């Protein structure tokens, strides 16, 4: 899958910046 | 009662800073971290100890870090603080180059093995993942 | 004789088993709020005390946004686990 | 909205990987010791001072005896995992 | 701030005694633990719980027990609490009958599983082994 | 080892009674 692979390599990430 | 804080020093303070990795690990690049190790500096260095930030150490300089660390004479010291910034997993944390556990680094610190922080609080601050189980919230 | 586990602190980002959030913009959960209590309370309040209002403050406060939905609206809790034998006071 | 994993609170009695201590005459340490500050400061001080204490009393005042070698004279320090996001009396 | 203690009751507290353990197992008897229940009952009743003890209980009954446990309405409690006194290993606890792991026995009042407590504290005192490691101390 | 053997039974206990 493509979400765990972002999750397994710690890619995800709080976009509340903007 | 609570820990004895008269001493010289508050203490020693490791801030671990691992952000860029080995291409090899597949890790990704911790966009953001030096914003919280910045912060974690100036925060814990007011609270009064002495610390000292290393960059993308591997696994090897982790070690080493600690050990030498523990190997050090806290006579004068209250107590000690390490803080470590990496990615992680169940029981494991990322150095630059692979993977090592927890308990391998705090183990440096257990009795015997660091005579000078006996009886004085030993704190440990850990911002690494723990698996990759996501909480959904709830009302 | 003491044990050789004791006096032992760790304070944990996130619960076993679960992911630790950060924004590339502000840095992890997690860390904005330990330096937060830390710099209002830290001279003040006992580590658990600190650390107690550090898990509120990520809990209430906090939560993820993506244009992935899978990681849409996520929440966080801190984990403390403690082998303290005394209360703790920065204020020496 | 709140994490599913806020305000939980283990009190192990031991530490991870480690056994833990009973006497067939007066119980296990760990309850024994619970028990006696829960009675004193039960109404006075939060868990956390209450189980801080506790962690002190079970390293100080207990050592085990064996007519085995193996298990003579050992320790033992209890586990505080905490994830509750305020602090918590038991009276008003 | 701390937990708001305004309710009816303060809540419930659950006591499992297990002592005896079927032979097949190879788990020994609890000696000492019969006065282990009698003075957490008593202890915990004093604070003003309604505490309830369930002694040799099986693998079934203590997922039962407590998932039961949090389908009734704690909307009137303040909190709720559960003491485990059995053998265990790393993550597990025994039954009279076998092992469960702690996780599945908590994992019943995390959220929508019990909107009922939610905000409110939930407290588990375990009183297991983790392992089979003795702390030889020090000093 | 008879050691381990009484650890994960949980059969060694504290004789600190007497």
């Amino acid at each position: 899958t493509h979400a765990d692979y972002l999750l397994r390599t710690g890619q995800v990430v709080d976009i509340s910046d903007t | 009662y609570q820990y004895n804080m008269n001493f010289e020093k508050l203490g020693k303070c490791i801030i671990i800073n691992n952000k860029n990795f080995d291409k090899v690990t597949g890790m990704g690049v911790r966009n953001g971290t030096d914003k919280d190790a910045e912060a974690l500096f100036k925060c814990f260095r007011s609270l009064g100890f002495d610390v000292i930030v290393y960059n993308d150490c591997s696994c090897a300089k982790m070690q080493d870090l600690l050990k030498k660390a523990s190997e050090e004479d806290h006579t004068n010291a209250a107590c000690f603080a390490c803080i470590l910034l990496s990615h992680g997993e169940e029981n494991v944390i990322y150095g630059k180059d692979g993977v090592t556990p927890i308990k391998d680094l705090t183990a440096h610190f257990r009795g015997a093995r660091c005579k000078t922080l006996l009886e004085k609080p030993k704190l440990f601050f850990i911002q690494a993942c723990r698996g990759t189980e996501l909480d959904d919230g709830i009302q | 004789k003491i044990p050789v586990e004791a006096d032992f602190l760790f304070a944990y980002s996130t619960v076993p088993g679960y992911y630790s959030w950060r924004s590339p913009g502000r840095g992890s959960w997690f860390v904005q709020a330990l330096c937060s209590i830390l710099e209002e309370h830290g001279k003040d309040l006992e580590i658990m005390q600190i650390l107690t209002r550090v898990n509120d403050r990520v809990a209430r406060h906090f939560e993820s946004q993506s244009d992935d939905p899978h990681f849409h609206e996520k929440k966080q809790i801190p984990c403390v686990v403690s082998m303290l034998t005394k209360e703790l006071y920065f204020s020496q």
